């Protein structure tokens, strides 16, 4: 309901969600392309 | 404890004088001074 | 509690834990050094902290490297 | 802590005989040693139906499993 | 012709080769160490055999700091610009604080999406007056 | 000022009470009239029993007497707004302290002379350099 | 060569002068 | 000795400082500078300890009552001995 | 009570605080009761005389103890293999082991070895016997007597200087440049040319003969004519052996750069020539200002004439702003002196002037650390007295619109951009360090972000360092900067291109990372100090802070809470960051020179990139000998340093107590203790003359910082000394 | 003073540095005499300051 939405939209939930999304992105990018110390 | 330098009998009595007598006397003078209740 | 756990670790490594021989000789972890070293603060700094910290600092390039990392992290 | 500071100063000055230690000015934990001895003598005496001591840290044999020592007296 | 004489390319350093023939695998791929020994060979190493980077500005090492600088500055400009526009928009919603602690997800996602043009919008707000405010219209403390 | 009356509260004793200062330097007294024998918190630790009628109590500090006074006037069924606080010197001299002119200071009263008044804002104090090598600070001028 | 006892004792007498002058400067700065 | 407690002309006469003061340093006296027709006063600063409860209480944009700590006495140091 | 007599307020304090504050405010003459400006300047003048005299007496003690209980004459013979001793030990606490351990360096009684480099100094300047050192110390006794008597005399009314005499900036600048700096440097060049340089060549020149033995065979004839090149003459040969005439030259003024081949220090003739040139320039500069003959500049007119369209009023009235603020003057003196003290530290280890001091690694480490710490204290004090200026002396109407006031006008911009640079540096330097740590931990040290310090290497090349191959300026023979025929260029290049000294030490990624750590430290300490100085007059939490003085406890728990609000608190906080910065810089210096002296530069080069290398390879390892100064097996001469190491740890941790736990808890505990005393019979016979109270809030901050700093300095000093001495470089 | 000086012999006598010399009792005595002298100075200073 509206209260559950307003809770899931709170600042800690959203910041942890974005941190999780970004961590997934970085971890996977380093999984498929590791050890990029610099660009060739 | 000894000394082969000139007049090596001087630390013999100066070390007690600097470590015991000098601090005792100066602390006693400063003590009687900071506690002095003479008006002014 | 830091002092309590340091006492426990050092006493157990000095006067308890160790290796027994088929003859029965007991070679303790730190060779029974508690009685003469744990009586001075320099003894605790050298023979306890400095000596036994050798594993945490050399833990890099090994499976225990996360322990040295968390060591620096706690500092 | 003052005893530790005294021992650090005495050892630094090259005066080990003036230290607090088992080999100089001894401070023996007399009561704890007495209680350890009472514990050791409990099985068969004050603990008739107890075959062995409650904990070998109070004294007795040096129980060892595998190459390591499981538990032994803690002086 | 003889610049950076204290460094030699990793393909020419024997220490780097002896260490790269034992490079540890990074992921589940058992060729990641060989991929490292291949990739890092083009940069400059040194006596210890570890690759050294050149932030000097010369384009022969443009990949050592220039390209990453561009990438980071783009992403960080996007982040700050969309957050700032979110804050500005929310300011005139009667109760900006509550919307700062409880996010306005529609508006937030909308501002985030429109962040790929953040340098253009930055220049456009500079040429107007939305970017920088005037000092006499800003609170200060006593001198 | 004259003499002080009142019965000491029912109490067995505390370590928080008067010290050598009370006899050597100064002391404070608080009197109040209670409607019944009721328990109250002793500002020096513990619970004491005030008596019906007049009660006189000696405390070490003026702030202790004022804390007891606030407790009397805020924590009791019929409120006690009757307490008077005096400063007692070892010479026997008694000095009436609170409430000054018979009226609590929270409410205004005629015949009171303003003190500490400054006919300007805070931001209108002079610059310290303008008053250096005097003995004054910008609030004292 | 090594300093003599006479040289050590002569320097203490000389140091009696800065002692008196430091006492005087101290007590005057107290004023 | 004692601290110094000054009352400035931004006083609105809300009296909260007098109620906050735990040593009876302050009073309310009649004034004509504010609507409440009253201004705070510090006629007993020799008892003032300097705990700053008045300043905590003052509502005016920056305090209309200001406590400047000064020479320390046994009364000002809150000493019971 | 009487004490303190300069403060009625403190004098009437009935608590122990009276004592403490009486000690803490003695030298703040401006806030004494009844203080006038003229009496202020006069008291400061006499205090200055006393301080100079104390300095002279200290130097006399150094000379006297080296001459009496040292091994100077022996050390002169074999200065690379003999350790110089400072003074004899007399401690009835010593046992046999310590007595044996401290009869060292050839001595026949317990002794400490000197690390002040004073032997090298006295030997280089021409002193060779204990009799010379003793005569110097007696002369310094006399000089101190003269300055003490002068200080006493200038308190006498007839010799009391007027305020206008103290405020004559032009005459004092003229005299201090031409006379205090100029003629002193000239006289020192004369000593070098007359005594030190002849002594270095096997000749004796003292008061018995210096009249009848010229410094040069030609003597003054070339000086008063043209022909100055005669004094550049034949210099000491590369084979010159210090103290003998073997390979010795006759020149007195040269410019051949580099180092003496045997003593690894600047050539004495170069030093004499430097002092002569500096003397000329300072004497010329000491004529700039107007005094009694119409010619000369008015500083006021110069400052008033420098206004721009973009700086408002310019420097108008800055002459009075500075001439009337002793705190402005003191802040300027402190900042400038701290800068040049760091300069001394950086140049003495790199371009030493005393014979054989470069091979004495413990003295080099100790002197560098000493001067850097002095510089840090001086810088912090400079900014603290700038804040005190803003609090007590700044005038807004006279300084209106000038550069001084304009600095306050945009103080928020300054403070915010200092915050930003500190955050930039901290975030990224810590991030690179932690990346390197993690990447080396997991067994893949090849993935380290190693930035080559190309800019400092390129600067080294511009001065001639060919190692990097930049071929710029002095590293390129074709350069117009190197095709000049400069007489110093061959020697300078020969010195800077041999990897055998500390002249522009080779640098790498470790130096890059520590230099950014240094930049972070400097910026954060400057940010704290500048935020404190610019907000000392007022902020929004305290718009009237100038009415509360430089130092005060706080403003209470209201308005959100105001702990550490005063600018004094900003000083106190900045002290921690200064100590941290100096820790980083001295760690860098000591570890790098440990590698340099040991020949193993690879350790620092490869392990200074991650912080675990700093932890184990620098701190943990080099403690081994230090920490074994005393152990269950015996005692060696490192026992003092081990005990001092522990002492510093203890003092530091003790200061933690005052910093962390604040005051009210202690006042309540002291009240329980007061009750315990007043009720214990027999003890009741005795009563305190001052009421015991807890230390004040500011007093707590200061005492905790004092313990922190004492422990800091002593810990690191014991570590540095013991590690470098046990390893011997 | 009789009581205090009598019992102040023991500590150094049995535990001071001269305990293991041929001057054990003399060392204890010397320590006690110095301690009583310092204590006398303290007593007299207290009296000098408290009864002005
Ligand atoms: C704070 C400073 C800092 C910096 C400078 C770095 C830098 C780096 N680290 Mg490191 N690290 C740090 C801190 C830091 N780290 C810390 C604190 C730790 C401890 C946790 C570590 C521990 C660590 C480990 C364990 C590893 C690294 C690794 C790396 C490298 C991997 C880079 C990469 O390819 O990732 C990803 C590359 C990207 C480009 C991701 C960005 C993609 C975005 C999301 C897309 C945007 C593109 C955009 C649409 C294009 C538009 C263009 C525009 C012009 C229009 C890199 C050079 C890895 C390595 O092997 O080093 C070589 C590695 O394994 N680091
Ligand atoms: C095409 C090859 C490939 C393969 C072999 C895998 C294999 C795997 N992935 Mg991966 N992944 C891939 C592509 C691939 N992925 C790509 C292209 C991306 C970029 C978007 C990712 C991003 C990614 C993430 C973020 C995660 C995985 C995870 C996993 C594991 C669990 C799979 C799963 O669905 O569980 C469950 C799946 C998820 C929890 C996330 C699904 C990933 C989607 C695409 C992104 C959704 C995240 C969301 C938008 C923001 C995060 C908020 C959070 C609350 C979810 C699995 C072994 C999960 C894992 O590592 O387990 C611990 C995981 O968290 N992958
Ligand atoms: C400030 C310089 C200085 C310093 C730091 C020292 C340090 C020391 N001296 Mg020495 N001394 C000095 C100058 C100094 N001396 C001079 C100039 C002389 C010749 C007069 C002597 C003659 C002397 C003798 C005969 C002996 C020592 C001894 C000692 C050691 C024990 C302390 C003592 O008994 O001193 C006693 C000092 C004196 C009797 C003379 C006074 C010293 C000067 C003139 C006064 C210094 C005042 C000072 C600047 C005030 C500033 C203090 C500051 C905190 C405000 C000690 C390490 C003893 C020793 O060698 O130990 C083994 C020893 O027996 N000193
Ligand atoms: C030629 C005349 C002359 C000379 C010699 C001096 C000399 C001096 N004056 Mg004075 N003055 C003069 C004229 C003169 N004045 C006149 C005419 C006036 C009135 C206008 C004043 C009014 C005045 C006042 C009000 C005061 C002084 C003070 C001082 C002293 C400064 C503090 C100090 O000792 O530092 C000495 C500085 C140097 C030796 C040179 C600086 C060294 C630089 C910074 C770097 C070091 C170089 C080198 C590397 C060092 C080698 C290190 C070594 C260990 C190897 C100093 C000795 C102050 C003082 O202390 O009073 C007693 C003070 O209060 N002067
Ligand atoms: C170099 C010239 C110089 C001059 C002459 C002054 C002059 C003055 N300063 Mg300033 N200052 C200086 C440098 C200077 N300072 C430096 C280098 C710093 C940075 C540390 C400061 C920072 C500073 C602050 C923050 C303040 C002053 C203040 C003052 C005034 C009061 C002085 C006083 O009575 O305190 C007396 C000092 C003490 C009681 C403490 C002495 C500490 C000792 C020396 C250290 C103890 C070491 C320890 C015992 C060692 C044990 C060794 C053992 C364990 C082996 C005074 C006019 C105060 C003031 O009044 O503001 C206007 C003030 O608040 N100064
Ligand atoms: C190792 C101890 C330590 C650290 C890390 C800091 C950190 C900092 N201090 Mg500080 N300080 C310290 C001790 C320390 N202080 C002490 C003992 C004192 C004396 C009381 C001071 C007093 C002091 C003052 C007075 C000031 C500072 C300032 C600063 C900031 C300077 C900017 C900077 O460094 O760049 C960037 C910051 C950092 C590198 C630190 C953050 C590191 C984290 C790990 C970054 C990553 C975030 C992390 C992942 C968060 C997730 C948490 C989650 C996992 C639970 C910085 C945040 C100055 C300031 O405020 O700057 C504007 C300032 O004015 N300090
Ligand atoms: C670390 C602390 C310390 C240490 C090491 C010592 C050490 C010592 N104490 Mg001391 N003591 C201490 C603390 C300490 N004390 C304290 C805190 C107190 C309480 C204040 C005492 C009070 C105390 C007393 C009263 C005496 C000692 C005595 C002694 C010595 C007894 C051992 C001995 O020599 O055998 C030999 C012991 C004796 C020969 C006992 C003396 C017998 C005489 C003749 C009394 C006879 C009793 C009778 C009433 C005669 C009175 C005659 C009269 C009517 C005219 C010993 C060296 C004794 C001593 O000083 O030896 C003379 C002793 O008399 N202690
Ligand atoms: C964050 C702030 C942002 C912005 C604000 C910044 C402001 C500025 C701040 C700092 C700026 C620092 C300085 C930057 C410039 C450095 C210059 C530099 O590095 O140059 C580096 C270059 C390097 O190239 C040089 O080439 C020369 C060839 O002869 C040199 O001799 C060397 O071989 C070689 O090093 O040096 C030069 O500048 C070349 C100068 C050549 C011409 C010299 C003109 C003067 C001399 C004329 C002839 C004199 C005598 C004739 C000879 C005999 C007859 C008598
Ligand atoms: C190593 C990096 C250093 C970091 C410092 C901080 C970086 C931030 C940049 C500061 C910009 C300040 C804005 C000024 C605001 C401004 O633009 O004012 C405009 C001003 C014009 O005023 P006028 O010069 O006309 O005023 C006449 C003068 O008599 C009064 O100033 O121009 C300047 O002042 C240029 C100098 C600014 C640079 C400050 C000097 C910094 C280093 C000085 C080195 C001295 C060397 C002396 C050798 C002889
Ligand atoms: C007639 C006259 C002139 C002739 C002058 C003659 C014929 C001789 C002049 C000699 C001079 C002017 C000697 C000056 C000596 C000054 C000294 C010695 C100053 C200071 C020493 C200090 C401050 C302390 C030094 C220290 C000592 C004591 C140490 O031992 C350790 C080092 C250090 C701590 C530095 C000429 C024709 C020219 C000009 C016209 C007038
Ligand atoms: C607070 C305040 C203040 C301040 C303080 C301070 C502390 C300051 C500072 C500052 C500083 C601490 C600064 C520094 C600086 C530096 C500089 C300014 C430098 C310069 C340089 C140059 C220019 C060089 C060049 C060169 C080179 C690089 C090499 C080659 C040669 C040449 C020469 C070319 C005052 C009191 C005043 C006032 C009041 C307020």
């Amino acid at each position: 309901m509206d209260g559950l939405k307003s809770f899931l939209s709170t600042a800690p939930v959203m910041i942890m969600a974005l941190l999780t999304f970004t961590a997934g992105i970085l971890i996977e990018f380093n999984r498929f392309y590791p050890d990029l110390l610099f660009h060739p | 404890m000894d000394g082969s330098y000139a007049a090596s009998y001087l630390p013999w009595i100066l070390i007690p004088m600097v470590g015991w007598l000098f601090p005792a006397v100066t602390m006693g003078l400063l003590f009687i001074h900071i506690e002095s209740e003479g008006e002014g | 509690l830091s002092i309590v756990i340091f006492h426990f670790s050092w006493k157990m490594q000095s006067d308890v834990w160790g290796t027994v021989s088929p003859d029965g000789s007991v070679t303790h972890v730190t060779l029974g050094n508690f009685a003469q070293s744990a009586i001075t603060i320099n003894g605790w700094l050298r023979d306890f902290l400095w000596a036994q910290a050798a594993n945490v600092i050399n833990s890099y390039g090994s499976a225990l490297s996360a322990y040295g990392i968390m060591f620096l992290a706690g500092h | 802590f003052g005893l530790y500071i005294h021992n650090d100063t005495m050892r630094a000055l090259g005066r080990p005989q003036d230290m607090f230690s088992d080999t100089a000015i001894q401070l023996q934990p007399i009561f704890a040693q007495w209680v350890q001895h009472l514990h050791t003598l409990a099985p068969g005496a004050t603990a008739p139906n107890a075959l062995a001591t409650a904990s070998y840290a109070f004294g007795g044999e040096t129980i060892a499993v595998a190459g390591k020592v499981a538990m032994m007296p803690i002086t | 012709a003889d610049d950076f004489a204290n460094l030699t390319p990793c393909s020419e350093n024997p220490a780097y080769l002896a260490k790269s023939k034992n490079f540890l695998n990074t992921t589940n791929d058992p060729n990641s160490g060989k991929i490292r020994a291949e990739r890092y060979a083009s940069a400059l190493c040194g006596p210890e055999g570890y690759p050294h980077l050149i932030v000097d500005g010369r384009f022969t090492h443009a990949g050592d700091f220039l390209i990453p600088s561009i990438l980071f500055l783009y992403i960080a400009g996007w982040i700050g610009w969309v957050g700032r526009s979110y804050l500005i928009e929310i300011r005139e919603s009667k109760n900006p604080e509550m919307q700062e602690v409880v996010i306005n997800v529609p508006l937030a996602i909308k501002k985030m999406l429109g962040g790929f043009l953040w340098p253009l919008a930055a220049v456009g707000e500079y040429t107007s007056g939305k970017l920088v405010m005037k000092d006499s219209e800003i609170p200060t403390s006593p001198r | 000022m004259t003499e002080l009356s009142g019965q000491p509260p029912k109490f067995g004793g505390s370590t928080g009470g008067l010290l050598s200062k009370a006899n050597r330097e100064e002391k404070y007294a608080i009197t109040w009239t209670s409607a019944s024998e009721q328990v109250f918190e002793m500002p020096t630790g513990g619970a004491a029993i005030m008596n019906e009628g007049e009660n006189l109590l000696y405390l070490a500090r003026k702030e202790q007497c004022l804390a007891l006074g606030t407790q009397l006037r805020t924590k009791f069924k019929p409120k006690i707004q009757d307490y008077k606080i005096y400063r007692v010197y070892p010479s026997g001299e008694v000095q009436y302290l609170h409430p000054a002119d018979g009226v609590f200071p929270e409410k205004v009263n005629e015949g009171r002379e303003a003190q500490g008044t400054k006919t300007r804002r805070i931001g209108q104090n002079p610059e310290p350099v303008t008053i250096k090598f005097s003995g004054k600070a910008p609030y004292e001028v | 060569m090594a300093l003599s006892d006479t040289q050590i004792l002569a320097a203490l007498v000389v140091a009696l002068l800065p002692a008196f002058l430091a006492f005087r400067l101290s007590t005057e700065l107290y004023k | 000795m004692s601290h110094s407690v000054k009352i400035y002309d931004t006083c609105i006469g809300c009296t909260q400082c007098v109620r906050a003061c735990p040593l009876d340093v302050l009073e309310m006296v009649p004034w004509d500078g504010c609507k409440a027709a009253q201004i705070a006063s510090s006629p007993r600063t020799e008892d003032c300890v300097g705990c700053k409860r008045c300043e905590t209480a003052c509502p005016t944009d920056f305090l209309s009552i200001r406590v400047y700590l000064g020479a320390e006495t046994t009364r000002s140091m809150g000493l019971a001995y | 009570t009487k004490f303190p007599k300069f403060s009625q307020d403190l004098a009437q304090d009935p608590t122990t605080r009276r004592i403490w504050y009486g000690i803490a405010t003695a030298h703040d003459f401006e806030t004494h009761d009844g203080m006038t400006e003229e009496n202020l300047y006069q008291k400061i003048f006499a205090s200055h005389f006393g301080h100079i005299a104390i300095i002279f007496l200290w130097t006399s003690g150094t000379l006297f103890h080296v001459a009496w209980q040292g091994n100077f004459e022996q050390w002169i013979k074999d200065p690379l293999n003999i350790r110089p001793i400072a003074h004899a030990i007399w401690d009835p606490h010593f046992g046999e082991g310590a007595v044996n351990a401290f009869t060292q360096a050839g001595a026949s009684n317990p002794v400490n070895i000197a690390y002040s480099g004073v032997y090298h100094w006295f030997y280089t300047i021409g002193m060779t016997t204990n009799q010379e050192l003793y005569s110097g110390a007696v002369f310094l006794l006399v000089l101190a007597s003269l300055f003490l008597f002068a200080g006493w005399l200038h308190l006498q009314p007839k010799f009391r200087p007027s305020l206008a005499w103290f405020k004559n900036a032009e005459s004092r600048l003229n005299h201090h440049l031409a006379g205090l700096f100029g003629v002193s440097s000239l006289a020192w060049a004369g000593h070098l040319v007359h005594v030190a340089i002849p002594e270095a060549r096997g000749q004796h020149v003292g008061w018995d003969n210096f009249l009848s033995t010229p410094p040069h065979p030609a003597g003054l004839m070339p000086f008063f004519t043209g022909n100055w090149g005669v004094y550049a003459a034949d210099p000491d040969t590369a084979g010159h052996i210090f103290g003998t005439s073997e390979g010795a030259g006759t020149a007195i003024l040269t410019f051949l750069g580099g180092f003496h081949p045997q003593t690894e220090s600047l050539w004495l003739t170069d030093i004499a020539h430097h002092h002569l040139a500096i003397a000329v320039i300072f004497i010329i500069a000491g004529h700039m200002y107007r005094t009694n003959w119409g010619i000369g500049h008015s500083i006021k007119e110069i400052l008033n004439a420098h206004k721009g369209p973009l700086t408002g009023a310019g420097h108008t009235n800055l002459y009075d702003t500075i001439n009337n603020s002793l705190h402005f003057q003191l802040g300027l003196a402190l900042a400038s002196l701290g800068v040049i003290t760091s300069l001394v530290a950086q140049h003495m280890y790199s371009l030493p002037s005393y014979a054989f001091i470069a091979q004495d690694h413990t003295t080099q480490a100790a002197l560098y650390t000493h001067h850097q710490y002095i510089a840090g204290f001086l810088m912090v004090g400079a900014f603290a007295h700038g804040a005190i200026f803003f609090v007590r002396d700044y005038d807004p109407v006279a300084n209106k619109d000038n550069v001084l006031a304009r600095m306050l006008e945009h103080k928020e911009a300054l403070i915010s951009h200092l915050s930003w640079v500190s955050l930039f540096l901290g975030f990224h330097t810590l991030g690179l360090y932690v990346h390197n740590d993690v990447v080396v931990a997991f067994g893949t040290p090849e993935k380290q972000i190693l930035i080559e310090p190309v800019f400092a290497q390129w600067i080294q090349a511009t001065s001639g360092k060919a190692l990097y191959g930049f071929d710029v300026l002095l590293s390129n023979p074709d350069s117009i900067a190197s095709t000049t025929g400069a007489a110093w260029l061959p020697g300078w290049l020969d010195a800077i291109n041999s990897g055998t000294n500390s002249l522009f030490l080779t640098i790498g990624p470790g130096d890059f990372l520590v230099h950014h750590a240094i930049a972070l430290g400097l910026h954060t300490t400057a940010l704290i100090l500048i935020k404190g100085a610019l907000d000392a007059r007022g902020s929004k939490l305290m718009p009237d802070k100038k009415d509360f003085g430089y130092s005060f406890p706080c403003d209470g728990p209201g308005r959100g809470g105001t702990c550490d609000i005063s600018a004094w608190d900003a000083f106190y906080l900045a002290m921690f960051w200064m100590l941290n910065t100096l820790g980083w810089l001295t760690f860098y210096w000591h570890w790098k020179h440990l590698g340099v002296w040991s020949g193993n530069v690879a350790q620092f080069n490869e392990n200074s990139t991650y912080l675990m290398g700093w932890f184990r390879d620098y701190l943990w390892a080099n403690s081994a000998q230090l920490i074994n100064g005393y152990n269950p097996y015996g005692v060696n001469n490192l026992s003092v340093w081990a005990w001092m190491f522990l002492f510093g740890h203890l003092v530091w941790a003790t200061g933690f107590m005052f910093l962390i736990s604040w005051r009210g808890y202690w006042q309540e505990l002291i009240e329980t203790i007061v009750w315990a005393h007043e009720r214990t019979p027999l003890a009741n016979l005795v009563r305190w003359k001052d009421k015991p109270v807890a230390l004040s809030i500011v007093q707590a901050r200061l005492v905790g910082l004092a313990h922190f700093t004492v422990g800091y300095v002593l810990t690191y000093a014991a570590f540095l000394i013991a590690s470098t001495a046990g390893k011997f470089g | 003073g009789m009581a205090h000086g009598y019992f102040l012999i023991g500590p150094w006598t049995l535990l001071g540095p001269l305990r293991d010399s041929e001057y054990q009792y003399i060392g204890g005595l010397i320590g006690a005499l110095a301690l009583i002298l310092v204590a006398t100075a303290a007593l007299s200073s207290y009296g000098l300051v408290t009864f002005q």
